[PDB]
């Protein structure tokens, strides 16, 4: 029926808005039965998508872009099909099969969201991996191979260990600091001078990192920079280690000032 | 709410 399934359809829309999701199924399924238009499926998946069944969404997705591409159903449509299974996906918690499907989407039919929503999915998977990437023994493993080629004066190496301690333990200082070392070596001061800031976020008590910071910019002749560091690491050398490194920040105080 | 057509 064209105005008869029609009607079927719109009897499920005015049930879908009242959160009446078994009837709006139903009317979905008259409406297909009378009248074979895969729009009827998407949106009796919108019904099992809305009641939490998304494995039923996506089967009866899956097979609505079968049924859509037997009949050569508009390319918009079918776009939705694929939109919706990666819905689905990422209610499951898949975010491979999210990212996948909205690929399989934009494929189909490129739109704003879904372009949006891709790149959020893509976001969120990239947060999940570094997550999933931090580990404490692989990050001493890393700490111990970087003392290694620090010792055989390897520093391109060095570097690299330090980075993978760095992922493997954010929010160890010791990476950080470790690879500004490293940075300085190479004579690549900028960079030094930023791994040491971020050391000293992560542990506001790590003199150490002071120390490399104003070594660093002194050798990028930041003067005024160097002479306050110094100051910072004088202070917390104070509280935390009794003043035991104070002739090491004096020899760089006295540098800084000439 | 997803979109119904």
């Amino acid at each position: 029926g064209g105005s008869m399934a029609d009607k079927e359809k719109a009897e499920g829309n005015k049930f879908y808005k009242a959160r009446q999701f078994d009837e709006a199924i139903e009317h979905y399924n008259k409406a297909w039965e009378l009248h074979k238009d895969i729009t009827y499926l998407n949106n009796r998946a919108a019904a099992e998508y809305e009641k939490g069944e998304y494995e039923t969404a996506i089967s009866t997705l899956n097979d609505a872009v079968e049924q859509g591409r037997e009949m050569r159903a508009d390319y918009k449509v079918i776009s939705k099909s694929f939109a919706r299974i990666g819905n689905a996906y990422h209610k499951l918690g898949d975010l491979k099969k999210t990212i996948e499907y909205y690929q399989k989407s934009l494929t189909e039919h490129r739109t704003a969201d879904i372009l949006t929503k891709l790149r959020n999915a893509e976001k969120e998977l990239k947060k999940a991996e570094a997550e999933a990437y931090v580990n404490p023994e692989k990050a001493e493993e890393a700490r111990l191979e970087g003392k290694e080629y620090f010792t055989k004066s390897d520093w391109p190496n060095a570097v690299k260990a330090y980075t993978e301690m760095i992922k493997r333990a954010p929010e160890d200082a010791r990476g950080y600091s470790n690879r500004a070392a490293a940075l300085a070596k190479l004579m690549s001061f900028p960079e030094a001078i930023a791994d040491c800031n971020k050391a000293i976020e992560k542990d506001p008590n790590f003199v150490r990192a002071y120390i490399r910071k104003a070594t660093a910019q002194i050798a990028v002749k930041e003067y005024a920079s160097a002479l306050e560091t110094l100051d910072a690491a004088r202070t917390k050398d104070a509280e935390v280690n009794n003043g035991s490194s104070a002739r090491e920040i004096d020899q760089l105080y006295y540098k800084a000032s000439q | 709410m997803e979109e119904v057509d």
